[PDB]
């Protein structure tokens, strides 16, 4: 009922999930034992 | 001196004439195409927003309580005896109120006569060109009690009784909602018109509240607030000469030669506050009549 | 020098006067068997390793302080200190303050911490790799223990140990000579004179330095062999203390430092200029008195590549590691770059181009060519083993020989056993031992009276033996050597047993046989003997080897023996790469010109179609002296001709010939060739293994000492050590050296792009009077996020596809940072990266209510804190913080957009000539950097509290995709530019954009 309200929590958690995924994948690549 | 100019191959600052011409032409065509791509992307973005409706507004919600005269550091200090120490506030008040002059609201194709008492939201329709330009609810300058620039041009500063006209931040498609009297147990005693957004000024500490004096609220119908019959706002494209509701507060009987900080607050469901934004729904003005 | 002869000759006290018995009871060593490994370890643990104590090492925790509180770290600490100081002022002024300055100071301090921690990681890695090479192949010492002779690390030599040194070995420690056979030492580093002083066990002088029975540490043994006993080890030796307290090296201006220090100075100057100019600009634009200095600090930190030192360190250390893994050990780090600039390689034939594994192949006697060496079927050879001439040939091939099989090897095959002697002598041994009989038995029967070994002056081997036959004259002389010299020293030739005068027809057949055997690429040796008359030489005759008591002329030629020596496997492809890389290969061998030419044509030094003057003359049957020398692109220069050659003739031969082969060239003449090549303005790498090569190895730009057969003198005089003695390894090292230039250039070209988008927002802020699109905190975010890890990741990039298909570079033309690199980083890529950020800024402001046109001039009121009536394009009124939220969200989106375009910049910086599709994304560290920078941006934009601490607010989804077009634009632009360069070499596009 609040048109002047954007669900900032949804985008925030979406971006944080992405940040965690990218961080984990980066660690997997740099610490990879079989990616070379 | 060799780097500055060598004439053998006609090199100036490092390269020959043909070199300068070639790099200048490359940079001209490159920067031209770059600025063209920038402008093109800007136009493609412009084709997404509309002329009378912004794609995002949660950054202006809730609106802010603004005060006239606007003051640097929000301090209204002057010497009532000296007519010069308060000329700045008078100039600002006159410049803002001139848009509300009795002569400014002449034509009826723009200005429409709205009720002398606060009424319900006068919904003009939708935000398109189908209904063309829109009507403007007139606001009589006389609705301000003793500060109208009609009988006393000074507005009170001449005899140590200033006036700070309060105003609400214009927000497109905003419908103020006064608090229901059922919930009325927190805010102080005020007149209750279900079509009036209330505003109440007080001190801030146990010292300013005492040294303040006697508040005098002036507004449409004698209600300390804004009448709901002036909202919603339809933007600057549909209502070019829209006049927003005003309200005045006169601080009669203020402690001379003493600075007192007062906070005015607009209550309502749609009106929030913030500890970081000292103007979101409320505001602060410290006044000192040092005569 | 105030450090030598009178001060050193007095610090001396030795035991050269002791007898072998007194020496034995003093040191307690079995003078014929050495000490037991038990006592060796005991003395090693008691006295310490045979090494000199090194200077102190900076603590493992001091680099942290030197980096965290260094040059730019001091600037960031000053900024954070000022922020904390202003927070104290605000905590003392009006009650109910704000903590903006506390968070700004915490931010700056965290920036210093992260920057110093990353730089420390990189520098600690540099230390970890620098140590890995000083002990990769340590210097060895040949000691004798428990009777067995074993080679051990020089640091494990203890006092009393008996060491055995030979020609080319370094003296492991001060020794007392017990036994020696013609041993000569080079006391140049000790007394100054490089004249070889002989060393004998006999006591000759009271002064320890003037005596002849003491070998000194750090000196080298030139010729001979000697056994001694360690009297001083480590720091106790004569030269030990002197050399370590006076051997400080220089501060050599390597081209890497020559370019890096300069470019860093200019970039630091322009950055500090921008910082102060923006400082005064901000102060004029009513900026707060503290945020102006913070903006100056941020500008200085961002516009300066504060990781170029780490990038250079990682590049040089990584490529040094890569070279060491490919059998190229660099002694110093200058060679790491000189290798990439190599243009001429003077290599040897035997030892570097070939495996030096010789096997007898053909013989020439009785005017007939005889193949031999049956395939282990007990058949022997392809001729009768009873031929008289072959008997005389194998007789002098086993008698005049000097190599012997080692202990316990007469119970296994002959082509799989071990030997002791030259490669040629080993092949001559394995031949007659596999097809005639026992060489030890034959050499025992013909007792050797006197012998002349292989000397550089004689240039031939010889031996006189007692003859036990019946139709035998008492003494039989046998000699071998260069076939030409052996033929000139003979009057008769042995034909089927009967000798006959050496006529012209036989000499012509000999020359034709030499051409036949040498055309196959085989080393040929001459053999001859003489039956010394009894009237002139009775039984008890004593042949003088110093006055030529016996005749050396009028000999009798027996035959020619030729051995095969296959070239290395990767040599042909290596010379092919060199030809494809503009590197001139020159063969410098002491072999015969026929064999040298054959081997060169086989491995590709002399390519098909090219002919020497001799080949032209032989093709059109004209005198060689008549042919035009310019008609031959290749040539075979003889050593005797180089001796009678002038500097101008040498320069002529080198300048007007593309394929040069120096045959019969002595190791001393190598320096002449090196000087001639350097005189032509070329970087020369020269291969050396002997002690006579030292001048040529030190004079050359890159001396390559053989890692296996190379003596310690060559290894100590060389700039690089070839671990597998393979020529192809030199070319591989050259490619690795060429890789550092590309990687460093790419990393530099990537680090400079972000400066334009980091400074343009403030410039437009002043010129256009619009709300600031990029703040200080976000500038620091851009620097820490996209400029640290992605810039280092370029150092790990692999070689391109045309790394060896291009031409070498010279220092005075190919600079690290040139005008084209600045134009590309600042004028083309940087501008697009900045435009992307400006675009997303306009998008955010327009979507929130402020159209781009409305933003002109609005900044005056936008930055005002008391004007809360700011009207947008839609006519709405905003407060101060309400609009500041949008401005800071624009800052965050600007940072995100910069990351997005930095993706494309990092990808296009992977290749500067080829396309990214041929190279591929094989770099794992680069992909890691991309993922981590994107994750860091997402975290700094969506983590709770970032809005109230770093003023960074969440980004709406449709805001991440606003910079994609500019990123793709950068990608396609660089791809088409590189495609145009590839399909139009030397064109305008390359001559103006190829950085
Ligand atoms: C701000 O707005 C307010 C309204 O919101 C104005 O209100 C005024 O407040 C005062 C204080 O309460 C009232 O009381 C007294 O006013 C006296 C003067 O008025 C007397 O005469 C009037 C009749 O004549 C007046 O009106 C006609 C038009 O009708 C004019 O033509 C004529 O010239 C006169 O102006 C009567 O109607 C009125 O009741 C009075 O009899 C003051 O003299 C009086 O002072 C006494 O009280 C003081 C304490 O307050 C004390 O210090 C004095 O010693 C003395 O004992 C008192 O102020 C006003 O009636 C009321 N209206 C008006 C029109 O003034 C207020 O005026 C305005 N601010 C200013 C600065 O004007
Ligand atoms: C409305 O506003 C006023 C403030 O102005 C408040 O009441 C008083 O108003 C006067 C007038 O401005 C103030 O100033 C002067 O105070 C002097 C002090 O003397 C008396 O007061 C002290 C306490 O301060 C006593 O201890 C002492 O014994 C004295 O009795 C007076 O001498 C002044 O008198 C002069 O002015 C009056 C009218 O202005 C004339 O008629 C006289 O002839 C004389 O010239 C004057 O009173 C005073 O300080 C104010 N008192 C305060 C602030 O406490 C009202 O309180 C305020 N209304 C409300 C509802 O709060
Ligand atoms: C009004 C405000 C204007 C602000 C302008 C701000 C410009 C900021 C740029 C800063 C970075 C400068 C970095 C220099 C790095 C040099 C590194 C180095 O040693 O390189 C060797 C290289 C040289 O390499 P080389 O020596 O190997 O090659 C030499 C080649 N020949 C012989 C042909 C010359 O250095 C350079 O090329 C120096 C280039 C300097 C360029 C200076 C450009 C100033 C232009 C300003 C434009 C202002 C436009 C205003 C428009 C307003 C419109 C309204
Ligand atoms: C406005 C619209 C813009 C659209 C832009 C994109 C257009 C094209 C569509 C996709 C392109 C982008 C994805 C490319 C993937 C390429 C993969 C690859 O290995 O290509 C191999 C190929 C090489 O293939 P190859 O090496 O197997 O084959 C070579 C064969 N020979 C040897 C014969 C030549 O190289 C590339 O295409 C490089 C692409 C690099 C793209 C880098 C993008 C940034 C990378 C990471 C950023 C962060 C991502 C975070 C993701 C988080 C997800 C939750
Ligand atoms: C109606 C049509 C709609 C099309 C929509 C888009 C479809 C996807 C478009 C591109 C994605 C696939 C790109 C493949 C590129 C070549 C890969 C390759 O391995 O070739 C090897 C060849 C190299 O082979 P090689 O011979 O050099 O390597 C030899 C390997 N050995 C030694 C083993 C034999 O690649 C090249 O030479 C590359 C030239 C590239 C020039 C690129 C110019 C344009 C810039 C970017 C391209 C577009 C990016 C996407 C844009 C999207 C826009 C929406
Ligand atoms: C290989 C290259 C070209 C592709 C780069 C990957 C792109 C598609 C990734 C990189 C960062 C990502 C964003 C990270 C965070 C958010 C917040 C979330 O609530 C919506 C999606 C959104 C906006 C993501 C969309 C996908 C995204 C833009
Ligand atoms: C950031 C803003 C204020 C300045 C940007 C101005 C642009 C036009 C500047 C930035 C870097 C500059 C280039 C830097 C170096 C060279 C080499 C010189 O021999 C020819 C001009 C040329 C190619 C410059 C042309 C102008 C240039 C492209
Ligand atoms: C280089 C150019 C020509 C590529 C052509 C495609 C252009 C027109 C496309 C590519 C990516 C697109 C942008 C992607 C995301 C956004 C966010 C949205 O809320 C406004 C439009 C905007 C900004 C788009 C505008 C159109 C756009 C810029
Ligand atoms: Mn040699
Ligand atoms: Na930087
Ligand atoms: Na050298
Ligand atoms: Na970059
Ligand atoms: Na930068």
């Amino acid at each position: 009922v609040d048109p002047f309200y954007y669900d900032y929590e949804t985008v925030r958690n979406g971006g944080l999930i992405f940040a965690a995924l990218a961080f984990i994948v980066g660690l997997i690549i740099i610490l990879s034992k079989r990616l070379r | 001196k060799k780097f500055i100019w060598n004439s053998e191959k006609k090199e100036f600052l490092g390269r020959t004439g043909g070199s300068w011409f070639k790099i200048l032409l490359f940079y001209v065509i490159f920067y031209g195409c770059l600025a063209g791509i920038f402008i093109g992307t800007i136009q493609v973005m412009l084709l997404t927003i509309s002329e009378f409706k912004p794609t995002y507004q949660d950054r202006v919600a809730p609106p802010g309580l603004t005060q006239i005269p606007q003051s640097q550091k929000t301090e209204i200090s002057f010497r009532p005896n000296d007519p010069q120490s308060y000329e700045s506030y008078v100039v600002s008040i006159v410049r803002f109120l001139e848009k509300y002059k009795d002569l400014a609201q002449k034509d009826d194709m723009i200005f429409e006569d709205c009720g002398n008492v606060p009424s319900e939201l006068k919904e003009r329709g939708e935000y398109n060109n189908e209904r063309g330009e829109r009507k403007v609810c007139r606001f009589r300058l006389e609705w301000l009690g003793n500060c109208s620039g009609l009988n006393d041009e000074t507005y009170g500063y001449k005899d140590g009784k200033p006036c700070v006209i309060i105003k609400l931040n214009r927000v497109l498609g905003f419908k103020p909602k006064p608090p229901k009297n059922e919930s009325l147990e927190t805010y102080p005693v005020m007149k209750y018109n279900p079509y009036v957004l209330p505003v109440h000024c007080t001190g801030k500490r146990d010292e300013d509240k005492e040294k303040v004096g006697t508040m005098e609220y002036f507004g449409l119908g004698g209600y300390p607030g804004f009448p709901l019959q002036y909202y919603p706002y339809y933007g600057k494209l549909l209502q070019p000469k829209y006049l927003q509701p005003l309200m005045a507060v006169q601080f009669t009987n203020l402690t001379m030669d003493t600075e007192i900080r007062i906070e005015c607050k607009a209550y309502g469901e749609n009106i929030g506050y913030s500890e970081k934004d000292r103007f979101q729904g409320r505001f602060d003005v410290k006044i000192e009549v040092k005569s | 020098e105030r450090d030598m002869d009178e001060l050193k000759k007095e610090v001396s006290m030795d035991d050269h006067k002791l007898s072998l018995d007194e020496l034995h009871r003093k040191y307690g060593t079995d003078l014929s068997r050495g000490l037991t490994p038990a006592r060796a370890a005991e003395i090693l643990a008691r006295d310490g390793p045979n090494a000199l104590t090194p200077p102190p090492t900076t603590p493992e925790w001091v680099k942290f302080c030197r980096q965290l509180f260094g040059g730019f770290s001091m600037l960031l600490w000053i900024g954070a200190i000022l922020c904390f100081l202003a927070y104290g002022i605000q905590a003392a002024t009006e009650e109910e303050p704000q903590n903006d300055n506390l968070y700004l100071g915490v931010v700056l301090s965290a920036v210093v911490i992260i920057t110093g921690c990353f730089s420390y990681y990189q520098e600690a890695k540099s230390s970890k790799i620098m140590e890995s090479f000083k002990n990769m192949v340590p210097q060895q010492a040949l000691v004798i223990r428990n009777g067995e002779k074993m080679s051990i690390n020089a640091e494990e030599v203890v006092v009393g140990d008996l060491v055995e040194v030979k020609g080319g070995d370094r003296i492991p420690a001060d020794l007392r000579i017990i036994s020696a056979n013609g041993c000569k030492v080079d006391n140049s580093s000790l007394t100054g004179e490089s004249e070889p002083q002989t060393r004998s066990p006999d006591f000759t002088n009271e002064n320890p330095l003037e005596t002849r029975n003491i070998a000194f540490f750090s000196t080298n043994c030139v010729e001979g062999t000697a056994r001694g006993i360690v009297v001083y080890t480590g720091d106790r030796t004569v030269m030990g203390r002197i050399a370590t307290l006076a051997s400080g090296l220089e501060g050599g201006q390597t081209p890497i430092a020559a370019e890096i220090e300069h470019f860093i100075h200019i970039i630091t100057g322009v950055a500090v200029f921008l910082g102060v100019s923006f400082f005064i600009l901000s102060l004029i634009l009513e900026y707060t008195w503290l945020e102006a200095v913070i903006f100056l600090i941020g500008i200085i930190v961002a516009n300066v590549p504060e990781g170029l030192l780490a990038t250079v360190t990682v590049c040089l250390t990584l490529t040094a590691k890569r070279m060491a893994r490919k059998n190229c050990l660099v002694k110093n780090l200058e060679a790491v770059e000189t290798l990439g600039s190599t243009s001429t390689i003077c290599s040897d034939k035997t030892g570097t181009l070939t495996q030096n594994r010789m096997t007898v192949a053909h013989m020439w006697f009785d005017n007939q060519i005889h193949e031999a060496d049956t395939t282990e079927n007990q058949s022997g050879v392809s001729f009768d083993k009873t031929s008289a001439t072959w008997l005389a040939l194998s007789r002098i091939a086993g008698l005049c020989n000097r190599a012997v099989f080692q202990a316990n090897q007469e119970n296994l095959p002959i082509l799989k056993r071990a030997v002791a002697g030259d490669a040629s002598e080993s092949a001559l041994l394995k031949c007659i031992e596999l097809c005639c009989g026992s060489v030890k038995e034959m050499r025992e029967r013909y007792t050797k009276i006197v012998e002349i070994p292989f000397n550089s002056t004689n240039k031939y081997q010889l031996s006189i033996h007692k003859n036990p036959n019946t139709a035998e004259p008492r003494h039989l002389l046998v000699m071998k050597g260069a076939p030409e010299r052996i033929l000139d020293r003979c009057s008769s030739i042995l034909i089927h047993g009967k000798e006959q005068p050496l006529d012209e027809e036989l000499k012509d057949a000999f020359q034709n046989a030499y051409l036949e055997l040498g055309g196959l690429g085989e080393r040929v040796l001459g053999f001859c003997h003489l039956f010394l008359p009894d009237e002139q030489f009775p039984e008890g005759f004593q042949f003088d080897t110093d006055d030529v008591n016996f005749p050396l002329d009028n000999l009798c030629f027996v035959g020619l023996i030729s051995m095969i020596d296959p070239p290395r496997a990767a040599v042909p492809d290596a010379v092919g790469k060199c030809r494809s890389a503009g590197i001139k290969v020159i063969m410098v061998t002491g072999d015969h010109p026929i064999t040298a030419k054959a081997i060169a044509k086989g491995v590709g030094i002399i390519s098909e179609g090219n002919e020497t003057v001799e080949d032209i003359a032989a093709r059109l049957n004209i005198p060689v002296s008549q042919v035009n020398p310019r008609d031959a692109k290749a040539c075979v220069v003889h050593g005797s001709d180089l001796k009678d050659m002038t500097s101008e003739q040498l320069d002529d031969i080198l300048k007007y010939h593309t394929e040069i082969v120096f045959a019969r060239t002595s190791p001393q003449q190598k320096l002449i060739i090196v000087e001639g090549c350097q005189r032509q303005g070329a970087i020369v790498a020269v291969t050396g293994d002997g002690v006579n090569d030292s001048p040529a190895l030190k004079k050359a730009d890159i001396g390559v000492a053989m890692g296996i057969a190379g003596s310690d003198v060559s290894k100590q005089a060389a700039d690089m050590i070839l671990l597998d003695d393979n020529f192809a390894s030199i070319v591989t090292g050259v490619e690795e050296g060429r890789l550092i230039f590309d990687n460093l250039k790419k990393s530099i070209a990537y680090t400079l792009t972000s400066n334009i988008p980091e400074i343009t927002p403030f410039l437009i802020f002043i010129i256009a009077n619009i709300p600031l699109p990029l703040g200080t905190v976000t500038i620091l975010c851009i620097d820490l996020g996209t400029d640290m890890v992605p810039a280092i990741s370029l150092a790990y990039e692999q070689a391109e596809s045309d790394i060896m298909k291009r031409q070498p570079r010279n220092p005075k033309t190919d600079k690290l940072v040139n005008e084209r690199l600045i134009s590309m980083a600042y004028g083309q890529i940087g501008m697009i990266q900045a435009l992307g950020g400006f675009f997303t800024y306009f998008v955010i402001l327009a979507e929130n209510g402020f159209l781009p046109i409305h933003l002109l001039g609005l900044r005056v009121n936008w930055d005002d804190r008391w004007i809360n009536d700011v009207e947008d394009s839609y006519g709405q009124q905003w407060t101060y913080e309400q609009r500041k939220i949008v401005e800071f969200t624009c800052h965050t989106a600007f940072f995100v957009s910069i990351v997005v375009v930095q993706w494309a910049d990092l990808v296009i910086c992977k290749t500067r000539r080829n396309s990214v599709f041929q190279q591929g994304m094989k770099n794992k560290i680069l992909i890691f950097g991309l993922f981590e920078e994107t994750a860091l941006a997402a975290f700094l934009s969506y983590c709770p509290g970032m809005g109230v601490a770093l003023r960074m607010y969440p980004l709406k989804p449709t805001w991440w995709f606003c910079a994609f077009p500019y990123s793709l634009l950068i990608f396609v632009y660089d791809e088409v530019r590189k495609l145009i360069i590839r399909r139009r070499p030397g064109g305008w596009v390359e001559k103006e954009t190829y950085y």
